[PDB]
């Protein structure tokens, strides 16, 4: 009764909308009135990934052209693209938009008839009347200039700080490997033997001055050696004497690769400490005023000289610890100012980069190798005396590289942020070069603009991601990539319902159809040099029963919306205020779930729900009652919310530095839902009983068939065993905890070590699988399987022995345990949010 | 370059539309690649300013006076900041050679109805400012090989 | 070949103090009795 | 310009010129004691608390630097004692109701100011009253996590 109609419309959702991996929703149905959504106490919204990677077994996005007519059929009023959910009247002569309801005309080249059900006869013949994700071929009216090639220009810091940490030699090796990998976007992979890598490559290094690398060939056909043109004018940037500062990579294969090899040796003996990265990123702008592209910036420290230098007042830079006189650690109200940019200078330059269709990537790697600038500043005046020595070697933390100030260079142009604390070549080289090869050779679009529409009676309140906001709805992206995720929050329009007898949520005059639709349109140029329109259409039916709309929730998307809202609330008033909001929003959501659930005999079971893999949650709803599904859903929400309380995003101040929290917040506002839930809920695997978890055939370990990873361990310390090895990943780093009583036969198989003392955290990441024993090769199989299961193959592995100082980073990630941030288990945390509810 | 005595000092600047102060000094580790500081040919830079871009300006607290026991074979007539441009002829003979056959014409486009862009005035300015900071009251001759009229920046005629 | 992968990915800063020190003293002495590292 | 000497420069600004002082005395410069053996050998003792890579300067007749000066000593925190060890967290203040936990994380200090970072010492945490100690754990970076 009154549930068969719900499951028919829910079936229409699952077979016509845009797929799950492109768009993901918090709730599958929507409330009808503003009074219902205030009692819901859970956020409503979508996550949009317009260039998402397509899993095998799933259809690719089809391409639809409109012939020589060159008219993409569009609504006149709201300009919403054609989608399978329009309504066709007068034998298809007119079509009503499912977002704004206007009855548009059908073009003369679009004249086809209708079937008995009111739909069109060629509905499956044309791809965009049956699938929610379509890629149109945009005509000439959408281009303002001819399609610019894929373009890259690398900024490498070559100061004495950077060459000591090996950033100059790690970045150059990564750039060379990514350009020669054969997956460079802009290279014609449709195989006809002809010299046309249209990709554009420039090289700029920087120190107290800014250096430009001439790379073009000579006019006489000879192989010209590369040049280094110093430019010391760090107040008014210009371009030196060349027109070959920005050359095509195919025509200059040898010159670019040779110059990358010369850069680490040439600046090897550089003794200059200060840097002018602000002038250097302006210098990259003057090169690409006529094409555009991407800066792959590698910066170790904020600019101390040159243009765009930010000084923070109040002495707040010493909060991480550089002074010992009683003046900056007793004011927690001012610590929120450390998390926002201190000047208006970088938002205005990010606007200038946007108008030139230029994006900036950041690879911020402050050094830990005893920088001499921390004590060699000229002194005058008064003291002396007494008593040294003996112990305690350093515990070198990351110096304050002011990541909050330099964020809008990537956050406002669609670029990405990659941070490396305490950069050394032994630990972060492989993670840096895998990030370089992935950011360069992934699916990339250029000069993108996106626009997100909602149906009438709905509006968008909060927009998150890495973009520029032009107008009120026009997303601007200098570049768009496969990892760009943009989240929206939706609510009801109380102003649009007081203007006549049309107050029912977009009802067409054909007799009532309660469907709310969101349209994601992306105008961008792909890597092959043609303009595409990426159209995603997603719908949710209007429902009046709170039993339907609560039971149709996605507990992972609901959590990710609460995390992104908590970042804004912490940026507005206080981190502790956002911590209160996360615990509060857990309690009203759970009291809603207990009120809709008719079973009152399950509130005392403080267990863990059945944890599936990330993306297999809407499958365990076929043999379970609806009451049992919703208790496990809200319990899973409380687990993930409790995860981000214990994570680096909301830990107390004394245990996580300022710029670590900056990068955690920048990740959580732009990551997809599968990586956010990996951050708030780490996955744990056992490695010491790999021979036990295997079949009688031992099905050969190849990836052709999946490398077998059954057991996902719970995140509490009581299943930890002292003779065990345990791998934990949290979407950012891997920690491989090894017990004191681990088997020496296992140790010799994996790292080749004879004892636990024969292992240090630095080199044993690369030592896995080196001894070629079958046990340790399977450990490397596990490490590479979790590495490649995500989008990017860059995720460092820091091996931890029991008894080293680095053990606490493992034990803090045990979310069911009690950590120095929150002294609560999951059993106690459910109890606290049940009495508060 | 071979007619001068082997002990004499030498520097080199090639100027087109912009002035290039070349790198002759440095260690034996970066001999294969040439460097050139670039000065914007159409703007006014004082002698004080030019020494500040090149680091040749005299530091106000630059007394660590003769207190290095173990500095290896450092030439004491020239400061290390100024040794990167001015070197003995017999010591930078290969690098001063290799700059010369590399020297081609001005690569910037010259319109067919315009003279080429030429900062002869700034070229003598950055020649004289370097010799101020490094070579004060010491025997210097600035051999200016010019091939036509100056057209840009200071000292420009037509 | 596994040796060349491991040695190429090891800074002198990571070597255990004395091993880096004796390389520095030997390099300066060889530079002395031949004539900036030759 | 920030903390050399001020007054000390105004004493030896002349320092009659045959034996002028050549080092400009820093904010915490010592005076090594130069006991003379009468055999050409000189033993020098020095005392310098702060956790930093201090630089030994050696002068001959207080005029010319000696040897490979300056030399770097890795001065650092030392032996853990009482008094200067401090506690931070919510355990110094309000605790939790219902027996959740509380933490009184203590950070070990040496005799003079510095932050000892060698774990392994034993701290006697008394539990006089209704507060009864669950666990004192070694963080192994100089702090201790008592619950």
């Amino acid at each position: 009764s009154t549930g068969s109609a719900a499951q028919q419309v829910l079936q229409e959702i699952q077979q016509f909308n845009s797929p799950r991996y492109f768009t993901r929703a918090s709730v599958a149905r929507v409330p009808h009135s503003s009074s219902l959504q205030q009692k819901l106490h859970l956020p409503i919204g979508l996550f949009i990934r317009p260039l998402a990677p397509i899993r095998p077994g799933s259809p690719t996005v089809p391409s639809v052209n409109f012939g020589n007519c060159g008219v993409v059929v569009r609504c006149k009023r709201c300009r919403t693209y054609i989608n399978p959910f329009v309504h066709w009247e007068a034998h298809g002569r007119r079509w009503s938009c499912n977002l704004c309801g206007y009855v548009n005309d059908t073009p003369q080249f679009y004249m086809r008839g209708l079937d008995e059900k009111g739909k069109r006869e060629d509905r499956f013949e044309r791809a965009e009347l049956s699938m929610g994700s379509v890629e149109f071929v945009a005509p000439a009216d959408y281009m303002i200039r001819p399609p610019q090639p894929p373009a890259y220009l690398f900024l490498i810091d070559v100061s004495a700080t950077a060459v000591a940490s090996g950033l100059v030699e790690s970045a150059c090796a990564g750039i060379r490997a990514a350009l020669t990998s054969g997956k460079l976007p802009g290279c014609t992979d449709s195989g006809a033997g002809r010299g046309d890598s249209r990709t554009m490559v420039g090289i700029v290094t920087y120190d107290s001055a800014v250096h430009f690398y001439a790379l073009g060939s000579a006019s006489g056909g000879g192989k010209r050696r590369p040049q280094v043109l110093v430019m010391p004018e760090i107040d008014d940037v210009f371009l030196p004497l060349s027109d070959d500062l920005f050359v095509n990579f195919a025509e200059n294969r040898d010159a670019v690769l040779e110059a990358l090899d010369t850069i680490p040796s040439l600046w090897r003996s550089n003794g200059c400490i200060d840097n002018c990265m602000g002038s250097a990123v302006k210098a990259a702008l003057l090169v690409m005023k006529h094409v555009g592209g991407k800066i792959l910036l590698f910066a170790s420290f904020p600019p101390t000289v040159g243009a765009l230098v930010t000084k923070r007042s109040g002495g707040l830079a010493g909060a991480d610890g550089a002074g010992t006189d009683g003046g900056s650690r007793q004011q927690p109200d001012r610590e929120v100012e450390l998390l926002k940019p201190a000047s208006e200078a970088y938002q205005q330059f990010a606007q200038q980069l946007t108008q030139s269709q230029v994006s900036v990537d950041l690879f911020i790697a402050p050094s830990s190798c005893a920088s001499p600038a921390a004590g060699n500043v000229p002194p005058t005046g008064t003291y002396a005396g007494g008593k040294p020595g003996s112990g305690a070697p350093g515990l070198v933390t990351a110096p304050y590289c002011d990541l909050a100030t330099i964020l809008p260079l990537a956050e406002l142009t669609g670029g990405e942020v990659r941070y490396y604390s305490a950069f050394s070549r032994l630990q972060h080289s492989q993670q840096l070069e895998n990030d370089i090869v992935h950011i360069i050779t992934r699916t990339t679009g250029w000069e993108a603009v996106m626009r997100i529409r909602v149906s009438r009676g709905w509006k968008i309140s909060a927009r998150h991601g890495r973009f520029f906001l032009r107008g009120t709805d026009l997303f601007v992206l200098p570049t768009v990539n496969a990892d760009s995720t943009f989240s929206i929050l939706m609510e009801l329009d109380e102003q649009a319902g007081a203007g006549g007898p049309g107050n029912a949520l977009v009802t067409p005059p054909s007799g009532g159809d309660n469907v709310v639709a969101v349209q994601a349109a992306l105008l961008y140029t792909n890597s092959d040099g043609e303009r595409r329109i990426r159209v995603h259409t997603f719908c949710m039916p209007v429902s009046q029963n709170i039993q339907d709309i609560v039971s149709s929730m996605d507990p992972e998307v609901v959590t990710c919306l609460l995390i992104q809202q908590a970042i804004d609330q912490s940026l507005r008033s206080k981190i502790a205020d956002g911590r209160a909001f996360l615990q509060t929003s857990c309690s009203q959501l759970l009291s809603v779930l207990h009120s809709v659930g008719s079973s009152t005999q399950l509130a005392a079971s403080y267990a863990l729900p059945s944890l599936p893999h990330y993306g297999a949650v809407a499958a365990a709803s076929a043999g379970n009652p609806a009451g049992g599904a919703l208790l496990e859903a809200g319990r899973l929400v409380a687990l993930f919310i409790l995860g981000v309380l214990k994570s680096n995003a909301f830990r107390p101040v004394k245990e996580v530095s300022t710029d670590k929290r900056v990068f955690s917040w920048s990740r959580l506002l732009a990551l997809p839902v599968d990586r956010i839930c990996a951050y708030v809920h780490p996955r744990m695997l056992p490695l010491h009983n790999l021979s036990n978890f295997g079949g009688p055939s031992d099905r050969v370990l190849d990836g052709q068939e999946e490398v077998i990873l059954p057991p996902a361990l719970r995140l509490t310390a009581e299943e930890m065993t002292q003779d065990g090895a345990y791998l934990l990943e949290n979407g950012e780093e891997m920690l491989l905890w090894i017990g004191r009583s681990i088997s020496p036969q296992w140790l010799a198989s994996v790292f080749g070590a004879h004892s636990l003392d024969c292992v240090h955290p630095d080199v044993a990441a690369a030592s896995i699988g080196d001894s070629q024993d079958p046990v340790g090769l399977r450990v490397r199989a596990v490490v590479q399987s979790v590495q490649g299961e995500h989008l990017c193959n860059a995720m460092r592995l820091l091996v931890i022995r029991q008894g080293d100082p680095s053990e606490q980073k493992f034990f803090a990630q045990l979310m069911e345990d009690r950590v120095p941030s929150l002294l609560l288990t999951f059993a106690e945390f459910l109890q606290k949010v049940d009495m508060r509810s | 370059l071979a007619l001068m005595p082997s002990d004499a000092m030498v520097g080199i600047i090639t100027y087109g539309a912009m002035a290039m102060l070349h790198e002759l000094g440095g260690g034996s580790e970066n001999v294969d690649v040439m460097k050139a500081h670039v000065f914007r040919g159409n703007k006014e830079l004082t002698s004080t300013q030019i020494q500040q871009q090149l680091g040749l300006a005299r530091s106000a607290n630059a007394y660590v006076p003769a207190g290095g026991p173990g500095a290896p074979a450092g030439s004491p007539l020239l400061r290390p900041a100024a040794a990167r441009f001015i070197q003995p002829v017999g010591e930078c003979e290969y690098k001063l050679t290799s700059i010369l056959e590399e020297l081609r014409r001005d690569s910037w486009p010259v319109p067919s109805d315009s003279r080429p862009m030429r900062c002869t005035g700034l070229a003598l300015s950055v020649a004289l400012a370097v010799l101020e900071a490094a070579w004060y009251q010491l025997p210097a001759r600035v051999l200016l090989f010019v091939g036509g009229a100056c057209t840009s920046g200071p000292g420009q005629v037509v | 070949s596994l040796f060349l992968e491991r040695l190429k990915r090891l800074s002198l800063a990571d070597f255990p103090c004395t091993f880096r020190g004796l390389l520095y003293l030997l390099a300066d002495a060889v530079d002395a009795q031949l004539r900036h590292v030759t | 310009e920030e903390d050399y000497d001020s007054d000390a420069e105004r004493l030896n600004q002349y320092r009659p010129p045959a034996s002028r002082a050549t080092h400009r005395r820093r904010k915490d410069t010592l005076d090594g004691y130069v006991y003379n053996h009468g055999d050409g050998t000189y033993t020098v003792h020095y005392y310098c608390t702060r956790a930093a890579r201090h630089s030994i300067y050696v002068y001959l007749n207080d005029q010319i630097l000696v040897g490979d000066s300056p030399y770097r000593v890795n001065v650092t925190p030392g032996s853990t004692d009482g008094e200067n060890c401090e506690a931070y967290g919510d355990g110094t203040t309000f605790f939790a109701l219902g027996g959740d936990f509380s933490e009184i994380v203590i950070q070990a200090k040496d005799a003079h100011g510095n932050k000892v970072k060698t774990g392994g010492d034993k701290f006697t945490v008394a539990a006089s009253g209704a507060a009864k100690i669950v666990e004192i754990t070694d963080m192994k970076d100089g702090t201790y996590w008592v619950k």
